[PDB]
C-alpha cells in the first residue's frame, strides 16, 4: 500500500465564532457558555476580589502594632522623666545570670 | 484547618457525579468559594504561628502560599477548558480529579507539623503532575520530561529522607515548635558536612539551583498550560518553604557551606538571563526566567537575614503570579498558531489590543517595575545581600539591566513590528482569556496595596 | 488640513511641466507617449537625469531597477499614481 | 417539577457540607486541648459569677 | 472623500471591558456606600482605661466597628 | 520595488547606478543648487569623457576605480528621502496598515453598519473564488518544465481572465490606511 498503518486525517481546528457571533470562549453551547461567563465574572470579581480585599483591608490588628506603639510610648514617657536611659543594652537582669566562675 | 481541606475532597466527588456538560461550571465556582474560605488565614500573629491541631498549623510564611494554591486552582481550570474540548468526558474528569489532588496535596504540605509528614505530601505532589505531563502533554518529548522531572528530584529527595530519621532517632521529634524551641548547634565534622547536604539538596534541587535546573525547561515546556501554571507558580515554591524550615537546625554549619551555592546562584542567574536573550521557543524562556527569579530567592534564603527573608516570600509569591500570567499569555498565541516559536506570529498589537497591554503589565512585572511586590522582594533581597557584602551589587546590577533587557525583547518580538502576512487565523481573544489575564494581574497590584501580608514570619 | 488629494491630472501636468523645463527636450514636440531613446534622442544618463528630476519633483526616491524601464512620460504618471494610491 | 432540578444540580451542596462539617472538626478538635486552659502565668484569671470555662 | 478604515474587530474588548466594570461597580458601590454609612454614623471607639472588676472581651481591644465585627 | 529582478547586473546598468549615487552624494555636499547645477555638469562631462571605450577590460578598471573614489568620498551622512529605508518616516505607518481577511471576523453588529460595503466586498471575493481555478492553471500551462527560471508572472490572456496571483497585490492595505 505504500502506507505503515490506518489513521484518521488530522482535522482542521473549529472556530467558536462560526455558529456563535458572540460565543464567549467557554463552551459550544451558547447556554451553557453564557452561564459559564456569568459565574466565572460574579464569583471571581464580585465575590472574591472585592469582598476578599475588603475583609483583608479591615482585619483585626492581631499584629500588635498599635498596642506596641502605646507601650512604647508609655515606656519613653517614664524612661524620659526619670532619667533613666531610653534603652539598655542588655535585655536580661544580671543579677540571674551567674557567670561561670573562673576565666584563666 | 479541616474547614478548607474537606470542601476539596468534596470537590472529587462533586466533579464525578456532575452532569457532563456542567463539570467546568461546578468546579469553577467551588474552587473559587474554596479560595475565598482559605481567605480568613491571613489573620496572623505577632509571636507565634497558629496551631490549629497537634498536625496543622498556619505561619504567616505559609498562609499566603496556600491563598495563592487556592487561587490558582480556578485559573487553571480555567485555561484548560479550551483545548480539552474534544475530550471525552471520563478523561476530563480525571484531568479535573489530577488537579484536585494536587491543590489538596499542596494544602496539607503547607500546613503540616511534622518534617516526615511534610515530606510525604511533598513527594506525593509527583505523582498527578507527572500523570498530568506525561498523559496530556501535546509532543514526544513529554515523555522525556516526565523522566527527567521525576528522577532529578527523587535522587534529592530520597537521602532527606534517611537523614530525617536518623534526626528523630537522634533529638526525639520532628515536630517543628519542638525542633526550634530545643535547637542545637552543628558542629563541623565530616558526618555534620553530610547531614547538611542531606537537608538541603532536595530543596535545592526543587527550587532549581544552577546546574541542577536542566529537568525544569523539559518540564515547563512539555506540559499543558495547566502544568506549566502549577510548576512554576506553586510546585518551585516548595523548595523554599522547606529550605526556610529545615535551615533552623543547620546553623553554624551554614556560616560557611553556603558559599558554593551562592557562587552558584549568582552566576547561574547571570548564565540564565543571559540565556533568555537567545531563546527561539517562547516558553522557555519564561522557563529560564523563573531560573533566575529563584536563584535570587536561594541566595536570600542562604545569607539567613530577616530582610533576606523578607525578600524572600515576596519575590516567591510574586513571581508565582507573574510567571503563571506570562504562561498563560504564550498559551494564546500556541493555540492560535499551533508553534510555539517566538519570532513567526509578530505584530499582534495591531490585531489583538487588549491582549498586547496585558502582555505589557506582565513584562512589566517581570522586570520588577516599582512599586510592584517583585521589586520590593527584589530591592529587599539586594539590600541583604550589600550588607552581607558589598560587592554582590555588581552582580545584582547586572542582573537587573540583563532582566529588562529580555523582557523587552520578548515584548518588543511578539507584539511589536508588522504581523506575519501569512497568518490569517488569528482570531479576536475571547472573554475567557481576557478574564484570565485580568484576574492573574489584579492581585498583584491589589497586593501591593497591603505588602505586610506577603512579607513573611520576619515581618 | 494636510496636502490635497494628489490627481492623475495633477501628476502629468507636473510631469509634462518637469520635462518642458529640460532644455534637450523641445516642449512642443514632446508628448505625453513621447519616447526617450527613439522618439526625443535622448541617452542613459539623460534618462537618469529624468528620474531624479522626478524625485525631487515629488519628494519621493524611485528604486533602480524600476527607474530603469520607465520610457515615456505615461509609465512615469503610471508608476507615481500606483505608489502613492492614486485612483482618480 | 423539582425533581429534575434536584436531580440535577445536587451536587451543589456537597461543598458548602464539607465545609460545616470542617467546622465541626475543628471545633471537635480544640476540645481536646484544653490541658492548660485558664492555667497560663500570663492569662491565668479568677472566673466571673457565671461563667464556666474562660473559652472553648 | 471619506474613506473605509480597516481595523480588527473592537467589539469583543470591548464587550469584556464592560462586562468587568460592570460586575466589579456591582459588588463594590454597595461596599462603598455602606464603608461611608458606618464611618459617618458609627465612629470609632474612643481610648479608654480598664474600669475595675471589668474583664473586656476579645473583639473590644480594636477600635474599627468594621474590624470589631 | 515592484519589478521582479534579474540573475545579475550589466555593465551600464552599474555605470548608471553609480551615476546616480555620486550625483546623489554630491549634491549633499553642494547644499546650494547653483554649486550643485556646476559641479553636477562637471560630473556628468567625466562619466561620458570615457562613454567610447571599446575594451571592456578597461571599462571596467576605470569603474572598479571610480567606486573606490566614490566610497573613499561619499557624504558620511548623505540626505535620504523621508521614506526611503534611512529616511526619518520609512516605516512610520506600517503599525496602522490592517489586513483585509481580519473584516471576515467582525461582529454582525460591526456589520450592521457599512452595507454597502461588505456587498461589495462579497462581491470580490465571489470573483477571487472564481477566478484562482483558471489563474492556477494558466501558470501550469505557462511554466517550463525545469520550474521558473524568474519571478515574472505571466498577464491575463484569455477573454475574462485575470492576471495569476493578483489578490494580493491588489488588495494592499494603503500607503496611508488610517
Ligand atoms: C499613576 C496614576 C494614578 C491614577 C489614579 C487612578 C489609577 C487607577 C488605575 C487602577 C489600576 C489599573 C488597572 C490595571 C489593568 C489595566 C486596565 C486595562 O486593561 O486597560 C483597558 C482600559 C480601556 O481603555 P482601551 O481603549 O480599551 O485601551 C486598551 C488598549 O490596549 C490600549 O490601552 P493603553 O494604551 O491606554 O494602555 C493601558 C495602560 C494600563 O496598563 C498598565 O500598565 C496599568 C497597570 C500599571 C502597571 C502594572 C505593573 C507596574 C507595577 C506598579 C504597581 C502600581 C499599582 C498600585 C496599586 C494599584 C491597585 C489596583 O497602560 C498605559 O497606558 C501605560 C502603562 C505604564 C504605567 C507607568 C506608571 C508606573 C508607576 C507610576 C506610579 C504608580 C504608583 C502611584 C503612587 C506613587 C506615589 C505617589 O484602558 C484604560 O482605561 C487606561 C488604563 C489606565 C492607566 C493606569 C496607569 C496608572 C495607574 C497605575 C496603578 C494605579 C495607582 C492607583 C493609586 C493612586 C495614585
Ligand atoms: C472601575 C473598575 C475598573 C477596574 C479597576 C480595578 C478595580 C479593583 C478593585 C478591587 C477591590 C478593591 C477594594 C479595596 C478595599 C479598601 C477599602 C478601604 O479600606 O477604604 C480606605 C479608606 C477609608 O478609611 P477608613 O479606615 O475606613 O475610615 C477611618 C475613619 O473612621 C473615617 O473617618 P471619617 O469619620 O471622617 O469618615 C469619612 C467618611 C465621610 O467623609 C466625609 O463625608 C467628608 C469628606 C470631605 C467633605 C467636606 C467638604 C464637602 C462638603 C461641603 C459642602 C456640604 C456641607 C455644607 C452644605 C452647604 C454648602 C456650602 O468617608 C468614608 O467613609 C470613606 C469613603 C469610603 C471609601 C471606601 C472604599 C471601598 C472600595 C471598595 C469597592 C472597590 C471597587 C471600586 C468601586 C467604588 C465606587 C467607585 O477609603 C479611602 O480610600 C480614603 C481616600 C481619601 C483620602 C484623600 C486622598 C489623599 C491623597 C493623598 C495622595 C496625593 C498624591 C496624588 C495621588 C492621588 C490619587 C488618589
Ligand atoms: C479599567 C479602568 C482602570 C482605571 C480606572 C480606575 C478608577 C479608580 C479605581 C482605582 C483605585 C486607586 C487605588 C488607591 C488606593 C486606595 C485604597 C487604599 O486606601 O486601601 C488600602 C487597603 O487595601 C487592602 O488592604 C489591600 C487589598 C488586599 C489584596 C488581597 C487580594 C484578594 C485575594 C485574591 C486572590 C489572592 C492571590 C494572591 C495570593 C497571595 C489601604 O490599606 P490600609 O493602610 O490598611 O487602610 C487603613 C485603614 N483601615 C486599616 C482601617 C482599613
Ligand atoms: C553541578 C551542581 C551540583 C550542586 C553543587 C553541590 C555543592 C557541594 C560542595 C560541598 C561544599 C563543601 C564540602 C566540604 C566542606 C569543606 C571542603 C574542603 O575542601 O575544605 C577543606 C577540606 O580539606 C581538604 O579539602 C579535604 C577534602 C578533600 C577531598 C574532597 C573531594 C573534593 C574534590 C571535588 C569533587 C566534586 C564534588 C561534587 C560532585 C559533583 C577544609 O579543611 P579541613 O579543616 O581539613 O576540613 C573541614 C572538616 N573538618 C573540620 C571535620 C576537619
Ligand atoms: C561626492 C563624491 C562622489 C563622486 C565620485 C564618483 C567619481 C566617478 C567619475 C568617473 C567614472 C566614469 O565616468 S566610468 C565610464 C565607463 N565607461 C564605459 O562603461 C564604456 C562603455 N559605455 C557603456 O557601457 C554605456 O554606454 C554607459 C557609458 C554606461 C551609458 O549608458 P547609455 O548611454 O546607454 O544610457
Amino acid at each position: 500500500p505504500t502506507i505503515r498503518l490506518q489513521e484518521d486525517p488530522d482535522p482542521e481546528d473549529e472556530n467558536l465564532y462560526e455558529k456563535n457571533p458572540d460565543s464567549h470562549g467557554y463552551d459550544k453551547d451558547p447556554i451553557v457558555d453564557l452561564w459559564n461567563m456569568r459565574v466565572v465574572f460574579f464569583f471571581g470579581f464580585s465575590i472574591v476580589l472585592v469582598l476578599g480585599s475588603t475583609f483583608v483591608a479591615y482585619l483585626p490588628d492581631y499584629r500588635m502594632q498599635e498596642w506596641a506603639r502605646r507601650e512604647a510610648e508609655r515606656l519613653v514617657k517614664y524612661r524620659e522623666a526619670n532619667g533613666l536611659p531610653l534603652m539598655e543594652s542588655n535585655c536580661f537582669d544580671p543579677n540571674k545570670i551567674q557567670l561561670p566562675e573562673d576565666e584563666d | 484547618m479541616l474547614k478548607i481541606i474537606i470542601p476539596t475532597t468534596m470537590l472529587l466527588p462533586m466533579t464525578w457525579m456532575s452532569k457532563h456538560n456542567m463539570i467546568w461550571i461546578n468546579a469553577t465556582v467551588h474552587s473559587l468559594l474554596i479560595s475565598l474560605i482559605s481567605l480568613s488565614l491571613l489573620n496572623q500573629l505577632g509571636e507565634n504561628s497558629l496551631n490549629f491541631s497537634l498536625t496543622f498549623f498556619s505561619d504567616s510564611l505559609s498562609a499566603p502560599l496556600l491563598v495563592l494554591t487556592t487561587w490558582l486552582l480556578p485559573l487553571m481550570l480555567m485555561a484548560s477548558q479550551s483545548h480539552l474540548s474534544k475530550e471525552t468526558t471520563t478523561r476530563k474528569k480525571l484531568y479535573i480529579t489530577m488537579l484536585i489532588l494536587l491543590q489538596l496535596f499542596l494544602i496539607m504540605t503547607f500546613t503540616a507539623t511534622e518534617l516526615i509528614l511534610f515530606y510525604i505530601l511533598f513527594e506525593a505532589t509527583l505523582v498527578p503532575t507527572l500523570i498530568i505531563i506525561t498523559r496530556w502533554g501535546n509532543q514526544t518529548e513529554r515523555l522525556n520530561a516526565g523522566l527527567y522531572f521525576l528522577f532529578y528530584t527523587l535522587a534529592g529527595s530520597l537521602p532527606l529522607l534517611v537523614a530525617l530519621v536518623y534526626i528523630q532517632n537522634t533529638t526525639g521529634s520532628l515536630n517543628f515548635l519542638i525542633i526550634h524551641y530545643w535547637s542545637h548547634p552543628l558542629s563541623n565534622s565530616w558526618s555534620n558536612i553530610f547531614m547538611w547536604l542531606a537537608c538541603i539538596m532536595a530543596f535545592m534541587v526543587k527550587m532549581p539551583l544552577y546546574g541542577l535546573h536542566l529537568w525544569l525547561p523539559k518540564a515547563h515546556v512539555e506540559a499543558p498550560i495547566a502544568g506549566s501554571m502549577v510548576l512554576a507558580a506553586v510546585l518551585l515554591k516548595l523548595g523554599g518553604y522547606g529550605m526556610m524550615r529545615i535551615t533552623t537546625i543547620l546553623n553554624p554549619l551554614t556560616n560557611y557551606m553556603a558559599y558554593p551555592f551562592l557562587m552558584l546562584s549568582m552566576w547561574g542567574m547571570i548564565m540564565t538571563s543571559s540565556i533568555c536573550l537567545r531563546q527561539t521557543d517562547l516558553k522557555s524562556l519564561i522557563a529560564y526566567s523563573s531560573v533566575s527569579h529563584m536563584a535570587l530567592v536561594i541566595v536570600a534564603i542562604m545569607i539567613q537575614t530577616p530582610w533576606s527573608f523578607m525578600g524572600a516570600t515576596a519575590l516567591m509569591i510574586a513571581h508565582g503570579l507573574t510567571s503563571s500570567m506570562l504562561f498563560c499569555l504564550a498559551n494564546t498565541n500556541y493555540e492560535r498558531v499551533h508553534s510555539r516559536t517566538m519570532i513567526l506570529a509578530r505584530g499582534l498589537q495591531t490585531l489583538l489590543p487588549l491582549m498586547a497591554t496585558w502582555w505589557l503589565v506582565a513584562s512589566l512585572t517581570n522586570l520588577a517595575l516599582p512599586p510592584s511586590i517583585n521589586l520590593i522582594g527584589e530591592l529587599f533581597i539586594i539590600t541583604a545581600s550589600f550588607s552581607w557584602s558589598n560587592i554582590t551589587i555588581i552582580l545584582m546590577g547586572m542582573n537587573m539591566m540583563i532582566t529588562a533587557l529580555y523582557s523587552l525583547y520578548m515584548l518588543i518580538t511578539t507584539q511589536r513590528g508588522k504581523y506575519t502576512h501569512h497568518i490569517n487565523n488569528i482570531k479576536p481573544s475571547f472573554t475567557r482569556e481576557n478574564a484570565l489575564m485580568a484576574l492573574h494581574i489584579l492581585p498583584l497590584l491589589l497586593l501591593t496595596l497591603n505588602p505586610k501580608m506577603i512579607l513573611g514570619p520576619l515581618y | 488640513s494636510d496636502a490635497p488629494p494628489l490627481t492623475l491630472e495633477a501628476i502629468k501636468d507636473r510631469v509634462l511641466y518637469v520635462l518642458k523645463l529640460y532644455d534637450k527636450i523641445d516642449p512642443e514636440k514632446l508628448s505625453v507617449n513621447s519616447h526617450f531613446m527613439k522618439d526625443l534622442g535622448l541617452d542613459s544618463l539623460d534618462q537618469v537625469e529624468i528620474i531624479m528630476a522626478m524625485e525631487d519633483e515629488f519628494g519621493f526616491e524611485i528604486p533602480d531597477i524600476d527607474a530603469e524601464k520607465l520610457m515615456c512620460p505615461q509609465e512615469i504618471v503610471d508608476y507615481i499614481a500606483d505608489k502613492k494610491d492614486v485612483y482618480e | 417539577n423539582v425533581l429534575q432540578i434536584v436531580r440535577d444540580h445536587w451536587v451543589h451542596i456537597l461543598v458548602p457540607v464539607g465545609f460545616v462539617f470542617g467546622c465541626y472538626l475543628d471545633r471537635r478538635s480544640d476540645e481536646k486541648l484544653t490541658a492548660f486552659r485558664n492555667k497560663s502565668l500570663l492569662f491565668k484569671r479568677e472566673l466571673r459569677p457565671n461563667e464556666e470555662v474562660t473559652w472553648k | 472623500k471619506r474613506l473605509f478604515i480597516i481595523k480588527p474587530s473592537g467589539f469583543y474588548d470591548r464587550r469584556f471591558l464592560k462586562l468587568m466594570r460592570f460586575y466589579i461597580l456591582l459588588t463594590g458601590i454597595p461596599v462603598a456606600i455602606g464603608i461611608t454609612l458606618v464611618n459617618v454614623f458609627i465612629g470609632e471607639a474612643e481610648l479608654a482605661d480598664i474600669p475595675e472588676g471589668y474583664v473586656p472581651e476579645h473583639w473590644e481591644y480594636f477600635k474599627h466597628p468594621i474590624s470589631r465585627w | 520595488a515592484f519589478s521582479a529582478p534579474a540573475a545579475y547586473l550589466t555593465h551600464q546598468q552599474k555605470v548608471l547606478r553609480l551615476y546616480k549615487r555620486a550625483l546623489r552624494h554630491l549634491e549633499s555636499w553642494c547644499v546650494h543648487r547653483d554649486k550643485y547645477r556646476y559641479f553636477a555638469c562637471l560630473m556628468r562631462a567625466r562619466f561620458d569623457e570615457h562613454k567610447n571605450e571599446k575594451d571592456m577590460v578597461k571599462a571596467t578598471q576605470l569603474l572598479r576605480q571610480a567606486e573606490e573614489e566614490f566610497w573613499y568620498g561619499q557624504h558620511p551622512q548623505p540626505y535620504i528621502f523621508p521614506e526611503s529605508p534611512g529616511g526619518t518616516s520609512y516605516e512610520r505607518y506600517e503599525c496602522y496598515k490592517v489586513p483585509e481577511w481580519c473584516l471576515d471576523d467582525w461582529h454582525p453588529s460591526e456589520k450592521a453598519m457599512y452595507p454597502d460595503y461588505f456587498a461589495k466586498r462579497e462581491q470580490w471575493k465571489r470573483l477571487r473564488r472564481e477566478s484562482w481555478e483558471r489563474e492556477v492553471k494558466q501558470l501550469q500551462e505557462e511554466t517550463p518544465p525545469g520550474g521558473p527560471r524568474t519571478e515574472a508572472l505571466p498577464p491575463a490572456r484569455k477573454e475574462g481572465d485575470l492576471p495569476p496571483l493578483w489578490w494580493h497585490i491588489v488588495t494592499r492595505p494603503r500607503e496611508r490606511p488610517m
